[PDB]
């Protein structure tokens, strides 16, 4: 089964497993690069299921478009295996940021301040790290996010 | 200088586990263990698990929260010669935890095997503590049923949510044998044997 | 010198999804073949990079299973190139990037048992992309269609507890949720007791 997301007036269907299974072949392996144990991107006062309907589109849209235009692309290994997994990770997240897409086309994706303001907060913690420990860690916390999509009822 | 250190989590009863250094026999190192909050600060003393003998420690009152994430380091110790300090990886318990098998109970009718679980129940915390349902923290639990006629070596499985369940419609005196396993949906985790037991319907 | 592979085409099938090029016929040593791949992701955001398939890294044959590559649903660029010892072609492109969302979804295999009263299916194992949807009715002019859905084709699983009466029928489809896309019909087949 898919999951059925509700971010307000926005509704999208996600493969939620697909991603799930394609991050769990290499959540170890990466997690184990990132040395700084004391820092939390996603951090929890964030979690969007705590957002309201209204801001959670505008916070989910901003937050893939994070992982997209700075994660995926620069996470460095010498391992081919990881290599395609992060690209089936980047194309899956593609699919959904084109979904999230149409709901701000249609004006459903608004962007309200306890929005822009939890996001601010997010970006900061990563802008906080040197940028390859940036880019480690957050690759570490897909499956942060990828629960806080699943909470999201 | 531990190796091999890894959480064994099941029904959020974590457990740390690590196995012996290297000493030719050094017979006597004891263990230390540290438990680190993902995100947080402070490494934290387990007074419970300063100097002792085994190669394991209970550790599911310090990871009790859903939303945390947790790591965990060991050392072995000699005199006031410690070997550095083995570290974890970072534990999800949420996630990752090993969800048990429900408590499988068969009573029986001459066509009909009547099958109830009671749902795993999650660590609890004090001995006299209010029992949690596994099925309160995962909301979405399923089991699946799997049984076989021992007489035709056929066999068939299905899942389930209400905790009792009818097999109608049964061949008299056969033995059937049923077995569960518990699944939450989402991300893969590590099984656990499915609980196994026995009936025989009555005689025609 | 060495040509460059002609005729690329994809041939996708339940999923499973087949590279394929006219052969490169050349005198030397065997013509060993790497195909590469980009989703759209990389198409957009990093467009000069391609990533080398899992499989066809160095290859025999005039094609590529690139099924462990194709692993989301956008448009694939794939490329091939062909070599020989000391020569290798140019790279090939094909013509029409690669839409998951095209493969063939042929019906699915089905095989009705009885345990007794018990009404039991499997279905062939087309593997995790797949579910499916199984619907049985008790043949007689009141009943309706039951549905159930399935998840894997590995197992035998429970659909009813047959009555003496009637005679049961049984039809199955697939369900590809990454693609939205059901199959037809299996045929419908029939049992009693
Ligand atoms: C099954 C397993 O985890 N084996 C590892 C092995 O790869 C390694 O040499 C050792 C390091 O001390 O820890 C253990
Ligand atoms: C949902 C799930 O865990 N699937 C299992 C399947 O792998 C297995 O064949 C069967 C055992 O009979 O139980 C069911
Ligand atoms: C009795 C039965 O069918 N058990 C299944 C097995 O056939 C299958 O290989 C496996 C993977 O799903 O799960 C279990």
């Amino acid at each position: 089964a898919l999951k059925t997301l509700n971010l307000g007036s926005c509704v999208i269907a996600t493969n939620l497993q697909e991603i799930r299974n394609g991050f769990s072949e290499i959540r170890g392996s990466v997690q184990a690069k990132d040395g700084n144990i004391d820092i939390r991107i996603l951090r929890r006062t964030e979690s969007l299921q705590d957002t309201k309907p209204a801001n959670r589109c505008c916070l989910l849209r901003h937050l893939l478009r994070l992982y997209l235009d700075r994660v995926f692309k620069n996470y460095q290994t010498p391992d081919h295996y990881t290599l395609r997994k992060i690209s089936s990770l980047a194309n899956s997240f593609l699919t959904i940021k084109k979904d999230l897409r149409l709901c701000h086309a249609h004006m459903t994706c608004h962007c309200g301040e306890e929005a822009m303001k939890k996001y601010s907060q997010i970006l900061s913690h990563f802008e906080k790290l040197e940028p390859q420990a940036a880019v480690v860690k957050a690759l570490g916390e897909l499956d942060i996010l990828l629960q806080w999509m699943e909470e999201t009822e | 200088k531990p190796a091999n250190i890894t959480f064994l989590s099941i029904n959020m009863k974590n457990v740390l586990q690590w196995t012996p250094p290297e000493g030719l026999q050094g017979v006597k190192v004891t263990y230390t263990v540290q438990y680190f909050i993902y995100g947080q600060k402070k490494w934290l003393n387990k007074s419970e698990c300063r100097n002792i003998n085994r190669t394991y420690c209970d550790l599911s009152a310090e990871t009790s929260d859903y939303e945390h994430q947790y790591y965990a380091r060991v050392r072995a110790i000699w005199g006031t010669k410690c070997s550095k300090w083995a570290e974890s990886g970072r534990f999800y318990p949420f996630l990752e935890t090993q969800i048990g098998p429900p408590e499988v109970a068969l009573t029986t009718d001459e066509k009909s095997i009547s099958v109830v679980l009671t749902a795993p129940e999650k660590w609890k915390r004090n001995p006299e503590d209010l029992p949690v349902s596994m099925q309160q923290i995962y909301s979405n639990l399923k089991y699946n049923v799997s049984v076989l006629n021992t007489k035709s070596n056929r066999t068939w499985s299905q899942c389930v949510t209400n905790h009792t369940l009818v097999l109608t419609w049964l061949e008299p005196n056969t033995l059937y044998c049923v077995h569960v396993e518990s699944f939450v949906p989402g991300p893969p985790r590590r099984a656990q044997p499915s609980e196994k037991q026995c009936a025989r319907t009555l005689k025609d | 010198i060495l040509p460059a592979p002609q005729q690329l085409s994809v041939l996708s099938t339940n999923m499973k999804h087949l590279l394929m090029w006219s052969p490169v016929i050349a005198p030397g040593e065997t013509v060993y073949y790497s195909v590469e791949y980009q989703g759209e992701y990389e198409s957009l955001y990093t467009s000069h990079i391609w990533i080398p398939s899992s499989w066809c890294s160095l290859t025999e044959g005039p094609e590529c299973d690139v099924t462990d590559d194709i692993t989301a649903t956008v448009p694939y660029n794939l490329r091939v190139r062909a070599t020989l010892g000391s020569q290798t072609s140019a790279w090939s492109i094909l013509k029409h990037p690669f839409n998951r969302q095209s493969t063939i979804l042929t019906r699915p295999g089905m095989e009705i048992t009885k345990d007794g009263f018990h009404l039991v299916i499997e279905l062939e194992d087309l593997g995790p992309q797949f579910e499916f949807l199984v619907a049985y009715w008790r043949r007689e002019p009141g009943a309706e269609e039951h549905v159930k859905m399935v998840r894997s084709g590995g197992i035998p699983v429970h659909l009813e507890t047959m009555e003496p009466g009637a005679a049961y029928c049984v039809k199955a489809q697939t369900f590809v949720k990454a693609i939205g896309r059901y199959s037809a019909f299996s045929q419908t087949e029939c049992v009693e007791v």
